[PDB]
RNA sequence: UUAUUGGAGGUAGAGCACUGUUUGGACGAGGGGCCGUUACCGAAUUCAGACAAACUCCGAAUGCCAAUUAAUU
RNA sequence: CUGGGGCGGUCGCCUCCUAAAAGGUAACGGAGGCGCUCAAAGGUUCCCUCAGAAUGGUUGGAAAUCAUUCAUAGAGUGUAAAGGCAUAAGGGAGCUUGACUGCGAGACCUACAAGUCGAGCAGGGUCGAAAGACGGACUUAGUGAUCCGGUGGUUCCGCAUG
RNA sequence: CUGGUGACUAUAGCAAGGAGGUCACACCUGUUCCCAUGCCGAACACAGAAGUUAAGCUCCUUAGCGUCGAUGGUAGUCGAACUUACGUUCCGCUAGAGUAGAACGUUGCCAGG
RNA sequence: CGCGGGGUGGAGCAGCCUGGUAGCUCGUCGGGCUCAUAACCCGAAGGUCGUCGGUUCAAAUCCGGCCCCCGCAACCA
RNA sequence: GCGGGGUGGAGCAGCCUGGUAGCUCGUCGGGCUCAUAACCCGAAGGUCGUCGGUUCAAAUCCGGCCCCCGCAACCA
RNA sequence: AAAAAUGG
């Protein structure tokens, strides 16, 4: 729990001061964290989506849960309730873990790592990072990889600003 | 030539005429009007060439308004045929007129040109009218 | 004489009327299980001692007098209520 | 449901109940416990 | 039959809140010919004005069902 | 049947409008459905709330999946329409078979034959901690008399008697 | 006054601004235990009391939206008289829209203050 | 309703009688052939035998259930 | 009045049974010929008559507008 | 002893 007792500390603290806020129970803080990988070719070949479950599994710690077509598409060739992609969600401690191991040890393994788009917020405090390929996390080898797929790591803060959840995720050690 | 791009029903009941102009009894987009005073259908064809006649004499001048829509189809049956055997094909369009209702609407001419223009398109309607200025 | 053809209509069809609404009046004093209320969907509720049929019909489970009230803004119901 | 079924008593073999099935849904002879009035209890009926 | 009281119901009228129909403005989320700015602005929004047997946010007069109900019959 | 007959169309059942605010109400008047479906899409207990839009995000585009916000019903309700249903009748899950047996005060509808609703009682059950709910399905179509024959059951009869 | 739990067609709602905390209600701290997540102690469940009124919640102000809403007049209409006129007249009933205006709830029971 | 028969590579036929082995004629691919073209000759790929079961060391083959097609015959709610 | 049909340039399938546009000829390119034809190899070419509807999805199912074909149009 | 047209 480095990454929560430096926030317990420091951020608190830094955040707090730079915002004025009467409480401390204004303090935003990581309210959860959605790996999401939609894996639309699970149409065609499900051995793909069985893949991908494996693969965020691994990335995560937990197994995910598989989200079903909510509606019919014909030019997708999508029938409701075919299952098109995998979902988990990290709260707490594990949140927090996969949070540190992404900044550190996963961020700077993409190639021509250049930094994380800084306008990539909702607008209401929320940050999606949109990963390009899985063999960035140090828990998978490429050997086993059959193909490489991208994810969606959505940041769910307390912020009620872009500018308050920039600073959190800066503080934390976001580059951007 | 007015009418719906579509209706709901195109067999429909044809209107009460009885009774007065529910609503539309007031000039209220230009400064002159031509107001009925007698119960008619008002068909597309005439809306049409009362339009044509008012905006001629106007010269593009000034600019014209139809206030009534013809929303209703009727219907009639096919030449030398009997009663019965289901209702016939639509044959046109009308707006149901009453007294009061403001037909047309004319801006932006004297009112010596708009009561010309507004007789001349009168003459091609089958209701009896009047002259009508914006009130207050 | 000229005689012309003549086409066909594709309607005239229609179901029998289901002799719906209310059959007792506000007031009025009813014996047990007596019908009160035919209907589609519940356009009006069961109230106090009345039941609701498997096809939405509203009868009375006591004997004794009908009381339609309202039930809420925009709803209403039927009730029985035992007389002295 | 597209046939007519006859579910009768597994322990006296009495044709207590009459109900339907899909044949393509269900083509197996469809068992179910059922009240058997000449023994006063639930029994397994099935699909004769 | 009338008086009084209660009730069911959606017609006439009216209205546009829904489903459709429809006339003038204003403005344009956004892209194209255009350099930023003189089509389409098809969207959406918005102001005002209209239409309806199978529209209704509303809603009569009557008629109808009743009443430990009174008067006349 | 038929705005003469033939020809064409139609014939039973359900929904709406015509229908004149109870109910009913015709025409070869205006519109559509039905001759099924479901072993759960039934019962019960617990839980849940939509469609759509905007803004971010990779393969991913106007629409796939993820996140926040707004969004009161514009969604869904097997299947036409109407009436209902967001205290759900809509959605998910667990357990189940009441899609029971004998019935039935009373009531609707109605020329008859039919058709519809029904508390409650008894037997034996399912779900539920319990109250309680359950005699199919949000409701209203999905059907056809008698005679005759087939099949199963039967403390019924059995042409002198068995 | 606070809370719990009821009744009433939102006159009760929405929105905006403001105030509140040892009691209490929350957020909140955790996952050993009963229980739980199609993944997640988020939720449900349980154990607990370091911190906070930030949010919920409660209270206060208002009339922007929503709700309610006359009187008067008009439409329609029962009956009668006259009439065929897309009618007239008389009587009774009497909208909808709109206007003035009402309104930021009113109350029962119980336990605390 | 009874009795027979049929279902086999992309098409049309054997092999079922009597248990093993999937043959024949067209069709496609490659080669020889020729000035090409056809014809002809040689190499290949092509159905696991209508479907589900059953008896056997062994099933296209034997025995059942089921799905279609054909011939004749039967049919007084 | 009732039926049937409308799909590359032509003729004809595909519809019945929604998710898949086929054949012959014609056209274009390369080849063979002294050249043309024939022939061989390769390619392009139809928003399925036109508007609406149901559907996640329409040549296909449903309803109009148009065009063509066939049959019918009888008794005085 | 298969078939192989034409050329101002
Ligand atoms: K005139
Ligand atoms: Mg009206
Ligand atoms: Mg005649
Ligand atoms: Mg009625
Ligand atoms: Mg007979
Ligand atoms: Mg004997
Ligand atoms: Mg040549
Ligand atoms: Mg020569």
């Amino acid at each position: 729990n480095r990454l929560k007792e430096k926030f317990n500390t420091e951020v608190t603290e830094n955040l707090m001061k730079k915002f004025n806020y009467s409480s401390v129970m204004e303090v935003p803080k990581i309210d959860k964290i959605v790996v999401n990988m939609g894996v639309g070719d699970a149409v065609q070949n499900s051995k793909v989506l069985d893949n991908a479950v494996e693969e965020l599994e691994l990335i995560t710690g937990q197994k995910p849960l598989v989200t079903k077509a909510k509606k019919s598409i014909a030019t997708f060739r999508l029938r409701e309730g075919m299952p098109i992609g995998a979902k988990v969600t990290l709260r707490g401690e594990r949140m927090y873990e996969f949070l540190d191991k992404l900044i550190s040890v996963s961020l700077p393994r993409v190639r021509d790592f250049q930094g994380v788009s800084k306008k990539a917020f909702d607008g209401r405090g929320n940050y999606t990072l949109g990963v390009k390929e899985q063999l960035i996390f140090p828990e998978i080898d490429y050997d086993k990889v059959s193909k490489v797929r991208g994810m969606d790591i959505v940041i769910v803060t307390t912020a009620n600003t872009d500018e308050e959840a920039r600073e959190l995720l800066a503080n934390f050690g976001m580059p951007f | 030539m007015l009418l719906p791009k579509r209706v709901k029903y195109r067999r429909q009941h044809r209107p009460k005429t009885t009774g007065r102009s529910k609503g539309g009894n007031y000039v209220t987009f230009g400064e002159f009007g031509l107001q009925a005073t007698t119960t008619s259908w008002i068909t597309s064809r005439q809306i049409e060439s009362a339009r044509i006649a008012m905006t001629r004499y106007m010269k593009r001048g000034g600019k014209v308004w139809i206030k009534i829509f013809p929303h209703t189809p009727y219907t009639k049956k096919p030449l030398e045929v009997r009663m019965g055997a289901g209702k016939g094909a639509v044959e046109g369009w009308i707006a149901v007129v009453k007294p009061g209702r403001i037909l047309f609407e004319v801006a932006g001419v004297s009112e010596e040109v708009a009561r010309e223009a507004l007789r001349l398109a009168s003459h091609k309607l089958p209701v009896k009218t009047k002259f009508v200025k914006r009130e207050e | 004489a000229s005689k012309k053809g003549v086409s066909s209509t594709k309607n005239g069809r229609d179901s029998e009327s289901k002799r719906l609404g209310a059959k007792r009046a506000d007031g009025q004093f009813v014996t047990g299980g007596s019908i009160l209320y035919r209907q589609r969907g519940t356009k009006i509720y069961p109230g106090e001692n009345v039941g609701r049929g498997g096809d939405d019909t509203l009868f009375a489970k006591i004997d004794g007098v009908v009381k339609f009230e309202r039930k809420g803004r925009d709803k209403k119901q039927v009730s029985v209520y035992a007389v002295a | 449901m597209r046939v007519n079924v006859t579910l009768a008593c597994t322990e006296c073999g009495d044709r207590n109940y009459i109900t339907t099935k899909n044949k393509r849904n269900n083509p197996e002879r469809i068992e179910m416990k059922k009240y058997c009035p000449r023994l006063n209890k639930y029994t397994l009926h099935r699909e004769t």
